[PDB]
């Protein structure tokens, strides 16, 4: 309560200057969002289609927006019905109201992870930890049974439960998935719905370091080279007497 | 009397195919316009991209 | 206003100038170029270092104080 | 004879880049006028491109803003080249008036003078933009800023609310803002061009502050080239921070939608303000601070009165260096106190910077420019 | 009956000489706060700094394996 | 051949600024593609995150 | 606001005359085991913590 | 110019912006009108140079 | 404001609940008429009197 401490650095495989996300690592992130956080925490600006190029293919993708049913426009009778998701649809999931998450916890609420990585102070780094991190408390502090207990998390004690241990898993090829290695990925993914971009800027980064590598120099001799005039000038004072 | 005047020697500064006063700098304009406008299309072209 | 012509006064001054086209961008670039930069960062430094260490130490002091401000032993 | 200096548009043209008298005298230092007016057309065409998408209404304020960074094709480098280079902008101009103040640049008055106009504008400018994609820190730097003129005696509540289109920060306070954040830049290029008119007058000032009408150069082709390189220099910057950086610049606080009941702990405005906020709250007083603050920024007005040495710049003088470099010192230490919170070391040696910046300029280098008189027996 | 390669790395940085002194100080402070009743000094910070030396080495060696 | 070479470039291509504007363009065309392929064969090489992922996921 | 007997004591034993707006607890509240204040702060319109 | 295939969302936002930015591109040609239009002075209801009675 | 959204309904508002905000709206709207009145009336002189030759 008042005091704090900061995350470590985790040597994530785009942590580096150009370097790109791990696609497969992405997925497994996707998955664990699906299951786990999807029934608490909003991720209103991803779509199905924004994960095509991304992990899976066109037909994947489809499949697992049709895997929930939505409520599309009224017909004839101003109505509304439900159907089975596009590709159109995003994940807007949990409660309606916002209060309906603070009902369901107690106040308390699961923030969106569209934005969470860029919005907290400390990336992956700050999510990973307070995933992993998770610990019992010290002394002289009890909580409410409610707001479990966090070192890595602003007054050390506060709401989540840690549902990273509490396995649920299934990556095609297979990996184990213990409570790290299926953090590393739900970061890995939220950085991505974050920063969709992340790897598509670091290209032009690399072209951009390139480009300038060769500019620069070839530009300053241009500059140099009219001002040699100049730079070489030699003067003389030649008064009368 | 400004015949007295003689330009200073500029062989520190002059490109090495014009530091003989004993040959033309003809056969090296080409060579040294060449160079620096090469360096200019270079530019341009990256601009371009 | 402005403009050459115009501008002011001069008399008995001469200058040697010569083509780009003859002479060479970067003559000794390192060669002479080094050397002065030094000269140059010397003639400068007490003049410009001082206040900046005098900040960098508040800096990193103040830092210090303030983390080591917020803890308690005994009391 | 020859268009270029007959043609009543080129004439403009030419006299103002072409065949202008410039010292062959100034340094990198003076290649800030240039970057300054990239910047403006730079945020002014990635502005607008913003412009194209970005709607205003607090219902989709936030949510267009990632529209444009997700769906809009390119709309990420865009968005971000529009905020990265609203802090070069601030680098430069922050620079600008740097070499003005070293050089004693400022003895131009009206030049000078419109320059402090430029700065006010593009400071009020950008206050309001960084409130528009309505963000956690949009609306509460916003909320925190604005109330500031509620201090002013008998006026302060009216006025505040006046400009707040109601009794808080609300719809009216955000499409407001979109609006004059569109105006106010074509306002500052015009006003930009009559520095311009008026600079061109006298001429560049120069590194010795030694008249250099004995030593003129035209601008085409030295300061063109010179000032072609120095924009690749901005541009490597620029797209250094865009490409790898985006956010290093930005608080991570601003990516959360407002919330009028929130109110973060962490609380601070942009960067390039810290200086300013420090100076501000190192005053416990409400009309103190901000009559403070105000006179923070409107003592840039000052300085050609405070100017006291027989030498206009301060090549040749050592005690005024050292005081210059002790003031630019003195606002690094007010940028990183306006990082801190107000409490222990913090809130005294915030107190301490504050009367030494204004010790510094308003009695510290007028006298330094005496006693280097005295000493040189002028 | 996982592989936690977490704690598999916990034990081995959790042993070492910063985290001892912490961990020490911990139960220091620990048993400090447990022997006396009507005390407000909570023991807090102590784990923190344990935390930190550990975590801080937890990082550098543990990814290095997980796949 | 080195002399000649930047003689004969400035020659046939560079005094008349209709083919020196005709090479810097004709220039940028190839360019603009050598440049892009190395480029994005570097920032492959450095990397293999995405794209011989496809080659296990369909083929169909 | 909820407040303990703990804190109303503590606002009753305040030196009233020190205060820069000089005001006793008890012409604050009805009930002194309820404050009601509007969370915007005199000077610049926060919201007090 | 669309922004799509139809007159959609994209088509509201950018008319704003454009006819927002216009008129201050007007003024600034307007400028230029006046500028160029100073060179002459005004003509006249005849036709015939008035210089001789300006 | 402009999203189709509120496009119309952002416009209505100003005339019914901003102040004097339908003055403003109505100005705005005929000021562009009598700004093509003008226009045409201008390009009409210069057409009648010549002063095209400029
Ligand atoms: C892998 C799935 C999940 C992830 C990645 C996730 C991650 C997060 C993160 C990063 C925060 C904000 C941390 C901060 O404020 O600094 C958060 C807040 C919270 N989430 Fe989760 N969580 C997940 C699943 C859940 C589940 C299953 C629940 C239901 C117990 C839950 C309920 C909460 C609540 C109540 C908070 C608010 C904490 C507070 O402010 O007191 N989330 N979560
Ligand atoms: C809208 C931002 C500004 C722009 C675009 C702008 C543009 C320029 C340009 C193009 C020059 C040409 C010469 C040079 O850069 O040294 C210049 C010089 C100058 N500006 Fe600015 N300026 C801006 C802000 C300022 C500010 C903030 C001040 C000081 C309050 C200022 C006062 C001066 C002065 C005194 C000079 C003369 C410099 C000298 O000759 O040494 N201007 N400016
Ligand atoms: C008239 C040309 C300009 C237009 C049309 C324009 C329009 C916009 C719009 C629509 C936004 C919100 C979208 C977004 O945040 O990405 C924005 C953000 C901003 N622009 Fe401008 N603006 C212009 C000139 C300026 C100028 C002169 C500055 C001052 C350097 C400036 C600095 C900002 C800032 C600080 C923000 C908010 C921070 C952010 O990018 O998130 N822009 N602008
Ligand atoms: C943006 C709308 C325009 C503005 C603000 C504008 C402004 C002016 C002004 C202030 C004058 C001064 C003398 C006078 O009115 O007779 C003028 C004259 C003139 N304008 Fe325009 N004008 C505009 C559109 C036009 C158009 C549409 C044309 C024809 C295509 C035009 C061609 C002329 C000419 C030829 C004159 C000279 C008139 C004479 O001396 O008889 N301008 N204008």
């Amino acid at each position: 309560s008042d005091l704090e401490l900061h995350p470590p650095s985790y040597p994530w495989s785009h942590r580096g200057l150009l370097s790109s996300l791990d696609h497969t690592s992405i997925r497994r992130g996707f998955q664990v969002y699906k299951q786990v956080c999807s029934s608490c925490h909003s991720m209103d600006y991803v779509a199905y289609r924004h994960l095509v190029g991304v992990c899976y293919t066109e037909d994947e993708a489809k499949a697992l927006a049709e895997e929930v049913e939505v409520q599309d426009g009224p017909n004839e009778d101003g109505e509304m019905f439900m159907r089975p998701g596009k590709l159109s649809d995003y994940f807007p999931k949990p409660y309606p109201n916002p209060e309906a998450a603070r009902a369901a916890n107690n106040g308390a609420l699961p923030p969106d992870l569209s934005y969470i990585v860029r919005a907290r102070h400390g990336g992956e780094d700050y999510v990973f930890s307070l995933l992993t991190g998770y610990c019992e408390p010290p002394t002289g502090v009890s909580l409410r049974e409610g707001l479990y207990f966090n070192p890595y998390f602003p007054g050390q004690a506060i709401g989540m439960a840690p549902p990273i241990y509490n396995e649920v898993l299934e990556f095609d090829d297979g990996t184990p998935a213990t409570m790290s290695q299926v953090a590393k990925d739900v970061c890995t993914f939220l950085r991505w719905a974050a920063e969709p971009e992340h790897d598509h800027r670091k290209r032009m980064g690399l072209k951009m370091l390139l480009m300038m590598g060769l500019l620069l120099p070839l530009v300053y001799a241009m500059k140099r080279h009219k001002w040699s005039v100049l730079k070489s000038r030699k003067l003389a004072y030649r008064p009368p007497k | 009397s400004h015949t007295d005047i003689k330009v200073p020697d500029f062989s520190d500064y002059r490109r090495p195919e014009v530091l003989d006063s004993t040959k033309s700098s003809k056969e090296s304009s080409e060579a040294r316009k060449g160079f620096s406008y090469l360096v200019t299309a270079t530019t341009t072209v990256g601009v371009a991209y | 206003g402005r403009q050459f012509g115009h501008l002011t006064r001069v008399r008995h001054v001469i200058t040697y100038s010569l083509s780009p086209f003859e002479q060479r961008a970067f003559p000794h670039y390192f060669s002479k170029g080094i050397p002065n930069v030094l000269r140059r960062t010397r003639a400068c430094i007490l003049r410009v270092a001082p206040p900046f260490v005098a900040f960098y130490l508040v800096y990193t002091w103040g830092t210090q104080e303030f983390e080591k401000s917020k803890r308690k032993n005994p009391a | 004879t020859n268009i270029r200096k007959s043609h009543p548009l080129m004439k403009i043209v030419n006299n103002a880049f072409i065949d202008l008298p410039a010292p062959s005298n100034i340094s990198s230092w003076w290649n800030f006028g240039s970057l300054l007016g990239i910047c403006l057309i730079l945020q002014i065409l990635t502005g607008l491109f913003l412009a194209m998408h970005y709607t205003s209404d607090t219902t989709t304020a936030f949510s267009s803003v990632t529209h444009i960074c997700r769906d809009v094709n390119y709309g990420w480098i865009i968005r971000y080249m529009h905020a990265n280079g609203a802090s070069m902008f601030f680098i430069c101009l922050y620079m600008h008036v740097g070499r003005g103040l070293y050089y004693g640049s400022y003895t131009f008055l009206e030049t000078w003078n419109i320059g402090v106009i430029l700065l006010l504008t593009v400071m009020a400018t950008a206050f309001m933009g960084y409130v528009l994609p309505w963000g956690q820190m949009s609306f509460w730097g916003a909320t925190v800023i604005t109330n500031l003129l509620s201090a002013i005696p008998y006026i302060g509540t009216n006025l505040v609310e006046w400009i707040w289109g109601g009794f808080s920060v609300d719809k009216a306070t955000l499409t407001r803002f979109f609006a004059f954040h569109f105006i106010l830049p074509f306002i500052i290029m015009a006003i930009a061009m009559v520095h311009l008119l008026f600079l061109h007058e006298t001429g560049s000032n120069n590194p010795t502050g030694i008249s250099s009408d004995v030593d003129k150069i035209p601008f085409h082709p030295y300061y063109t080239i010179k000032d072609i390189l120095g924009a690749l220099l901005l541009i490597l910057a620029l797209m250094l921070l865009v490409l790898f950086a985006p956010d290093l610049l930005g608080d991570p606080d601003n990516y959360t939608p407002a919330n009028p009941l929130n109110t973060p702990p962490h609380i601070k405005p942009e960067w390039y303000f810290l200086f300013a906020y420090a100076i501000l709250r190192s005053i416990p007083n409400k009309l103190g601070g901000v009559l403070a603050l105000a006179f923070s920024i409107l003592i840039l007005a000052l300085i050609p009165l405070l100017h006291t040495s027989k030498q206009r710049s301060m090549m040749f003088r050592p005690l005024s260096q050292c005081l210059f470099w002790a003031l630019v010192a003195d606002l690094l230490t007010l940028t990183w106190i306006g990082g801190q919170p107000v409490e222990h070391p913090y809130i005294t040696i915030g107190q301490l910077a504050s009367v030494l910046y204004f010790l510094l300029i308003l009695v510290l280098m007028p006298t330094a420019g005496t006693i280097e008189n005295k000493l040189l027996k002028w | 009956e996982l592989v936690d390669p977490l704690t598999t790395v916990r034990e081995q940085c959790e042993q070492l000489e910063k985290c001892v002194k912490a961990r020490e100080r911990l139960e220091l402070c620990d048993e400090r706060v447990s022997s006396r009743s009507q005390t407000e000094e909570d023991c807090t910070e102590e784990l923190l700094d344990f935390l930190h030396a550990r975590d801080h080495c937890v990082a550098h060696k543990l990814f290095n394996s997980l796949k | 051949v080195a002399p000649t070479l930047t003689a004969r470039l400035y020659s046939l291509l560079f005094r008349r600024t209709s083919t020196f504007a005709l090479t810097i363009v004709v220039g940028a065309l190839f360019f603009e593609r050598a440049f892009d392929q190395g480029a994005d064969a570097i920032y492959e090489h450095i990397n293999e995150g995405k794209l011989w992922k496809h080659i296990k996921h369909k083929y169909e | 606001r909820h407040r303990t007997k703990k804190e109303i004591d503590q606002e009753a034993a305040v030196e009233v005359s020190q205060l820069r707006d000089p005001q006793h607890d008890l012409e604050r509240v009805k009930k002194p085991e309820w404050v009601i204040l509007i969370g915007v702060c005199t000077h610049l319109g926060c919201v007090p913590i």
